[PDB]
């Protein structure tokens, strides 16, 4: 119009992003007293509010810093907020709300607002006209624009209002987008949940699940779903039996003393307690401080015992004495199992073992001058299997000091394997438990103890946790303590855990007469158990996935670090697939399909029931609202939030009457408005009855007038929650509150535009219904009597028989035929179609529905409708006009057609 | 003898510069030191190995600066060596595997499904210095499942690591987290929250603010409340809000259906009084006196006359008392020295937590020692203790003035006697001047000493020690002279210094039986909070038109010379729905106070609890030292 600025010179805000520069920037600028000043240009967003800048600074020589937040308000005299939800269902009418704000001290403004067109979208803006509305708005405030519209195709559309006011270059425009989803409510189905173990449940070490695709019945039609495919890790820990308490270890701290002999039996409680503790580290509660004078008793033994070293590099009782076999070996084996502690010379034990060698021996050892303290050997005491049992005792002293011995001493391998053969070949038939543990573990450390052997090895432990055989108790804890360091030699941890138990259950903490060998041994094998850490069985998980609609194939790699770490991988497609596990370890496969279904109970108004009506008057209208709460208890304090229809506006008197008391409340806001620009209004209910409707009503007048009347909409929640809410819409003219549209099977086509072609602004010639009907966009010409008029509801239905087929297209329909033109309600009075007349009707191929065997058609904008006289008529001579151009119109296009 | 002392810390840190002060009282000429740092118990490898001279010069006092490498769940210990001449003097000291800190920086505090999660990973080490090393990033749903691993470097980044994280469109609401942590130390976590929600926002701010922060239970008046709703964009708002109230006890929420109220907010203004009458009929309790203890929430919605937008805000603990204030010790010693003055730092604070401005304390039968409150809520009493071995128990009132007594605030607390070697009655008592401390100024730390004439001239020198951020800062020497009771050291204080410090004295003799005493004493000094550097944003442009919509502007940054800054823009409606998890400075120098190696406000029930207290270990040639530690954590769980 005029002094206003146009529609199409108006650029929409677009640009509200919630969080924006995402930058960095360095402080290169020379410094003044230390501080880099840094200017930075930036655009501001289209947003209208305050917005919050952070900053963050990491220096080398100053560390990080965090700023005070620096706040910018951004803002206009003139503005619209364009107040749109998170997401609204495809095919429900829907009212969204334009706020005009008008900051301006004191000046009002006459504004003209529009709502842009969207094919995506129906409402009363079409592409021929414009929805718009001139308002005014007062100084220092705000006005309420409503507008109702249809979203017609999901995903992320687009809603555009703009305004500008008259006579003033003042205008504004907001552009934003809203998610548009699907009629069914958001629903997923667990497909699968299977345990993943291929060394359990797998043949041949592969396990292979098969997935059947998801049921998808109740699936809302022309929607996509995704499958998601979730594997795990089960990670297990693996158990370990508690260490020896430090405290119980107390006593084991002895002062060495004594000859040969005795030095070693005060040195091996010491040495293996200081042994113990340091693997299974309880020095904390022993105290830190005490493993000092703990080693230096340790040296101090061994420096007593170099006193008693033979000029052989061997070892007896006395310097005079002849050299021992077993305490050679034993200092042997103390001082290798010492070296991790104290300063131990190469020298002595590499030539202790090269002396032990060779006076070994068929390569077997011989004690030719036994030790004079015989309870500091255990198990050797007894007579049967000497050389069997010393054999097992010297060898194992050898290979513990094999990685020290072997560079010096060049017989030791060999000598080792011939020990280890006579071992071998005379196992069998020992029968005694002990020489059978202690020889076992003699034989383990090589790895040569397999088949018969190792059965009988197994076998000749009682009650599976033992090897115990009639006599002292300490050669029994001495024997299982070798076959438990014999178990961790062959990582047999099955058999492990009982033998451990018992262990510990004998409570035996070593010291006293002759516990030399029990006390050594016990807490060798003990902290053995605690070196070889077992608390995590191994998880290596190898599963492969196979989807039908995948080329290659998808694997994964589970592993103990990441076993929780959670595996997603999605599918569009609803697919039947495979799935292939292989590899140590446990896991958990769930597949999970989210999808649309349709729901039969509603998912609009659940919590409330809304009735609103509205009737003439004895233009004013009654509005009646009847509103019940669905629950068990009443609702409390409520909200009645009501639109007027375009044109529209509440009675001041009624408004009145319903503020005093009756448990309701109209602020003095909306009391004091004028009768102009007060097309909202909200109702405020104290509580809403559950047992039965709760009425108001009142007059609303029609102060402006307008052709088309857009439905008010009343919309009734509890202040508590805005989201359980229910809203219905009304239209003096015939309307259930909603706007002209046909849908079937969610797909909905928009019916709010022109309802046919006039034809009213000159007049109508031959030439131009044959220019207008020859062209390729006319699909179907007809020469058609109006049958029948179904009235409905909703939409009118025209039975008319085609008489004559002018020019036929996609509709292979023959004279004599009947097909039903259907048009909205709102254009009965203007088509004027009345029974037994006759018609000439033309239009396009975008106006059928909807398929071939029930086709009907719709009378939309484009569609030619014009009365055809009678020939009673056409004796007249008025009629003679159009008589003459439609028999002339007839004749050429029947004859002669399109000349392209 | 010249007896030869080490200190150094209580816990080491790895990866981390550690210093550690060697002392050789009653020695002449040059003594050679070299420290030797090996692991416990095997010392496999020699972990660190510096070397230094003790010359006359510098009184026989040097320090060790060495850094123990992350050499490839029991508490792990190393053997720290030093060897001066002949002499060899080793301590077995705890090991702590934290790095140092990462700080997670989300863009936002709320996401909606098909979002992207923008996040910043600022890595530091304890003295808050940017780093370079492998950090492990964990991307964890609500159920508290990862959703996604990763492992990144910080090196070449200049201690920020910028990442981000997308949302599907297909998402489980609720508060999301990421959770950091170092490749070295996966024992400690680092974790940020972000809630993930289906929102829009809104176009205005609605302010619960009751008028006072707290209840007194026998006010008739009840819990007056003012309502403030505003646009984002500062003009105010017209429409109607609706008030409720309710009574939390713990995490149980009880609303007062009675307390409902519609209101007509008017000029961007309201108020809504609970009466204590509706109060009280809600609660089942007659005894009024059952509630305190127990705080109330208050829940306003806010609607627009347009109807078209609408905001609840919530305003909850709010204690119900029967004192406007709250007395604490958190800050005074808890251990006095018979004979001395004993001072006090009372700490007054408001129900809701925050500092007390100029409120009158004093102790029970004191009338004279009546301080009062600064500005961070803390006042000094001194007293005079007797000579005796009984506790010192201590009962501190407040006397704010136009307050009846049966509302002043009360407290009491109890003191241990300071145990000295061999009841030799050698005490040190350190005070200093109870004033809000800046970076930038000199402190008078008074330095007190107490003993017997017989040996009171041997005193010559103190050595004192700076503890910050879990680390020594600064080690010196304070010259006496004989006859003087005290001295005073000025102390320089800088930006190191922040957010707080402990300052432990000690000196040694040979007095009584000939017999070698260590007298030590220690004080916690809280200093101004802030960062080391600055950091300012402002506007860069002539004011004080506002900007429009697309309009350029120029941001004014102002910081310290060569520092990274990054920077983020956030919408503040985004903080009307959730303002929750936002990095500050203020949670920075929280983390660090937290991760303090110190457990107390000063001295001990001994001359070791000092050292062990403040975070030290002392230990002396001739065997006087302090008791091993096993705890990472301080007392109690
Ligand atoms: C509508 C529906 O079934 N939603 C479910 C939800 O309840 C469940 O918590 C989630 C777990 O993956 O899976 C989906
Ligand atoms: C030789 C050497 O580095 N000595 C240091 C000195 O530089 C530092 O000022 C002081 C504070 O901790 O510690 C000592």
């Amino acid at each position: 119009d005029e002094d206003i600025i146009a529609e199409e010179n108006i650029v929409s805000r677009s640009e509200f992003p919630e969080s924006w520069l995402w930058n960095v920037e360095d402080l290169k600028e020379p410094p003044k007293n230390g501080i880099s000043t840094k200017l930075m240009n930036i655009f501001l967003k289209d947003s209208i509010t305050t917005w919050e800048i952070l900053a963050v600074s990491m220096s080398d020589k100053k560390g990080i810093c965090v700023a005070d937040p620096f706040e910018v308000t951004v803002m206009q005299d003139f503005f619209i907020d364009l107040r749109l939800p998170y997401s609204v269902v495809r095919n429900e009418q829907v009212e969204i709300r334009a706020v005009l704000y008008n900051y301006r001290q004191n000046q009002e403004l006459k504004v003209r607002v529009e709502l842009l067109h969207n094919p995506a979208f129906c409402s009363l803006a079409t592409t021929k006209r414009r929805h718009q509305q001139t308002v005014t708005i007062p100084p220092k405030s705000s006005l309420s624009v409503p507008y109702v519209i249809v979203p017609l195709k999901t995903g992320l559309q687009e809603v555009e209002v703009k305004a500008a006011v008259y006579h003033h270059f003042i205008s504004d425009g907001v552009r934003k987008s809203l998610k548009v989803v699907p009629e069914g409510i958001r629903m997923n189905k667990t497909v699968a949940v299977r345990t993943l173990d291929p060394e359990r449940l797998g043949r041949e070490g592969v396990q292979k699940e098969d997935i059947p695709p998801a049921d998808l019945s109740d699936q809302v039609p022309d929607t996509e779903s995704e499958t998601r495919i979730l594997l795990q890790g089960t990670p297990v820990a693996q158990m370990t039996e508690d260490a020896v308490d430090a405290e119980r270890l107390k006593h084991l701290i002895v002062t060495p003393s004594g000859c040969g002999e005795e030095n070693m039996i005060g040195m091996t409680p010491t040495v293996i307690a200081v042994h113990y503790l340091d693997e299974t580290e309880q020095w904390e509660k022993f105290g830190l401080e005490k493993r000092q004078g703990a080693l230096e008793l340790i040296k101090k033994g061994y420096t007593q015992q170099l006193a008693f070293r033979q000029p052989s590099s061997a070892f007896a009782a006395f310097v005079k004495r002849a050299p021992s076999t077993w305490l050679t070996a034993y200092v042997v084996k103390v001082f290798s199992l010492a070296v991790n502690l104290i300063a131990i010379d190469s020298q002595v034990l590499c030539g202790a073992v090269k002396w032990l060698i060779l006076e070994k021996q068929d390569g077997v050892f011989q004690e030719d001058a036994p030790v004079i303290h015989q309870e500091m050997i255990g198990g050797l005491r007894n007579n049967n299997e000497k050389d069997m049992a010393l054999t097992a005792f010297v060898l194992i002293s050898l290979q513990e000091a094999k990685d020290i011995c072997e560079e010096q001493v060049n017989s030791l391998p060999g000598s080792i394997t011939k020990a280890g053969d006579f071992l071998e070949a005379n196992y069998m038939n020992l029968q005694r438990s002990y020489t059978v543990a202690i020889a076992g573990y003699a034989l383990a450390q090589m790895g040569r103890l397999k088949g018969p052997l190792l059965n009988k090895f197994l076998t000749t432990a009682k009650d599976k946790n033992r090897w115990e055989d009639p006599g002292k108790q300490l050669y029994n804890v001495e024997a299982t303590s070798y076959a438990l360091l014999a178990l961790l030699q062959l990582k047999d941890f099955d058999f492990v855990p009982p033998v451990v138990r018992w262990l510990n259950e004998q409570r035996y903490y070593g010291g006293g007469y002759g516990s030399t060998q029990a006390t050594f041994m016990v807490f060798q094998a003990l902290a053995q158990y605690q070196k070889d850490a077992p608390d995590h069985q191994e998880l290596n998980l190898d599963v492969s996935l196979q989807l039908p609609s995948r080329s290659s194939k998808i694997t994964h790699r589970i592993h103990w670090e990441s076993a929780s770490l959670l595996r997603s991988e999605e599918t569009k497609e609803n697919e039947g697939f495979t799935v292939t596990a292989e590899g140590k370890g446990q896991g958990t496969l769930s597949v999970v399909t989210m999808y649309h279904a349709k729901a039969k109970d509603q998912l609009t108004c659940n919590k409330f029931d809304l009735k609103v009506t509205i009737k003439p008057a004895p233009n004013t209208m009654i509005l009646e609202i009847c509103t019940r709460y669905r629950g068990d208890q009443d609702a409390t304090m409520s909200i009645l939030d009501i639109s007027m229809m375009t044109g529209f506006a509440p009675d001041t008197d009624d408004l009145k009457q319903l503020a005093n008391g009756v448990d309701r409340y109209i602020s003095k806001y909306e009391l004091d408005k004028a009768f102009s620009d007060r097309n909202t209004l909200i109702i405020y209910l104290d509580k809403v009855s559950h047992s039965e409707d709760d009425c108001l009503a009142f007059k609303v007048h029609q102060y402006f007038n307008v052709e088309l009347i857009q439905p008010g909409a009343v919309k009734v929640y509890a202040y508590y929650n805005l989201e359980e809410s229910c809203t219905r819409f009304y239209h003096p003219e015939k309307e259930d509150g909603k706007l002209n549209k046909l849908c079937r099977d969610e797909l909905c086509r928009c019916a709010e535009e022109n309802c046919f072609i006039q034809k009213s602004d000159d007049k109508v010639t031959l030439e131009e219904r044959l220019d207008k009907a020859c062209e390729p966009g006319v699909d179907y010409v007809y020469k058609t009597r109006l049958v029948k008029v179904q009235l409905s509801n909703d939409f009118d239905e025209y039975i008319m028989a085609i008489e004559q087929t002018i020019k036929s297209g996609s509709d292979e329909v023959q004279v004599g035929q009947q097909r039903t033109f259907i048009s909205p309600i709102k254009c009965r009075e203007a088509l004027k179609l009345e029974e037994k007349k006759h018609y000439l009707m033309w239009g396009l191929s975008s106006d059928f529905w909807g398929e071939k065997p029930n086709l009907s058609y719709i009378i939309g904008k484009d569609t030619w409708v014009e009365h055809w006289p009678e020939e009673d008529e056409c004796q007249d001579e008025e009629n003679q006009k159009q008589c003459q151009d439609l028999g002339a119109f007839t004749e050429s296009m029947v004859v002669f057609g399109c000349p392209n | 003898s010249p007896m030869y002392s080490i200190i150094t810390p209580n816990i080491l840190r790895l990866e981390s510069e550690e210093t550690m002060v060697l002392e050789a009282h009653d020695a002449q000429g040059d003594v050679p030191v070299t420290v030797t740092v090996h692991d416990f118990p095997g010392k496999k490898l020699v972990l660190s190995s510096e070397k230094t001279v003790l010359t006359p010069a510098t009184n026989h006092m040097g320090n060790v600066t060495f850094t123990i490498p992350a050499n490839r769940g029991r508490n792990k210990f190393v053997t720290v060596q030093a060897t001066f001449g002949t002499q060899v003097v080793e301590k077995v000291v705890l090991v702590s595997l934290q790095s140092g800190y990462l700080f997670i920086q989300t863009d936002k505090t709320i996401y909606t499904p098909g979002s992207t999660v923008l996040y910043r990973i600022f890595t530091v080490n304890h003295k808050l210095l940017p780093v370079g090393r492998t950090v492990m990033v964990n991307i964890e749903n609500p159920e508290g499942i990862p959703v996604k691993q990763d492992s990144l470097s910080s090196q070449n980044q200049l201690g920020v690591l910028p990442l981000s994280w997308d949302i599907p469109e297909l998402v489980n609401m609720g508060q999301w987290k990421i959770r950091a942590y170092y490749e070295n130390s996966p024992q400690q976590v680092f974790s940020t929250e972000f809630e993930v929600k289906e929102y829009v926002l809104p176009s205005f701010e609605v302010i619960v603010e009751p008028t006072e922060k707290f209840y007194y239970i026998y006010n008739e008046k009840g819990l007056e409340v003012t309502i403030t709703a505003r646009f984002l964009y500062g003009k105010k708002v017209e429409g109607t809000a609706f008030v409720i109230f309710g009574i939390q006890d713990g995490e149980q929420r009880i609303s007062l259906p009675e307390s409902l109220k519609r209101i007509p907010i008017e000029d961007g203004s309201g108020e809504v009084v609970l009466s204590r009458k509706v109060l009280l009929d809600g609660v089942q309790n007659p005894r009024a006196e059952d509630l305190v203890g127990k705080s109330l929430y208050v829940s306003a919605t806010v609607i627009l006359h347009s109807g078209s937008d609408m905001v609840q805000a919530e305003r909850s603990g709010i204690p119900i008392v029967t004192s406007p204030y709250q007395i604490h010790f958190t800050k005074t010693p808890k251990y006095f020295k018979p004979g001395m003055p004993f001072d006090l730092m009372v700490f007054v604070t408001n129900p809701d937590g925050s500092p007390a401005y100029r409120v009158p304390v004093a102790v029970q039968g004191e009338d004279t020692v009546q301080s009062l409150t600064q500005g961070d809520g803390v006042a000094k009493l001194s007293i005079n203790t007797h000579p005796s071995q009984k506790p010192l128990s201590i009962t501190v009132r407040t006397k704010k003035q136009e307050l009846s007594e049966a509302e002043q605030a009360t407290r009491t607390m109890q003191a241990l006697p300071y145990s000295t070697v061999g009841n030799s009655n050698n005490y040190l008592h350190l005070s200093v001047l109870r004033t809000e401390l800046r970076p930038g100024e000199t402190l008078n730390v008074n330095f007190l000493l107490r003993m017997d004439r017989a040996h009171e001239a041997k005193i010559r020198y103190y050595t004192y020690l700076i503890m910050n951020k879990g680390r020594l800062l600064k080690a010196g020497r304070q010259v006496r002279e004989p006859g003087q009771d005290l001295v005073v050291l000025p102390l320089s204080i800088t930006t190191d210094f922040i957010p707080s410090f402990r300052l432990v004295a000690y000196y040694t003799l040979i007095g009584a039986s000939g017999q070698r005493e260590v007298v030590a004493d220690s004080v916690w000094v809280d200093v101004k909070d802030s960062c080391v550097g600055s950091l300012v944003v402002k506007s860069g442009q002539s004011e004080d038109r506002q900007p429009v919509p697309g309009q350029q502007m120029t941001l004014k940054i102002e910081g310290d010379h060569g520092a990274r800054v990054v920077l983020v823009a956030v919408d503040k409606g985004v903080f009307v729905l959730n303002k929750k998890n936002k990095l500050t400075q203020s949670k920075i120098w929280d983390v660090v106070e937290k991760a303090d190696i110190g457990c107390t406000p000063g001295s001990g029930k001994d001359y070791a609890g000092v050292f062990s207290d403040a975070g030290l270990t002392f230990t002396s040639s001739s065997g006087q030292q302090t008791a091993q530690r096993a705890e990472l954590q301080c007392p109690q769980p």
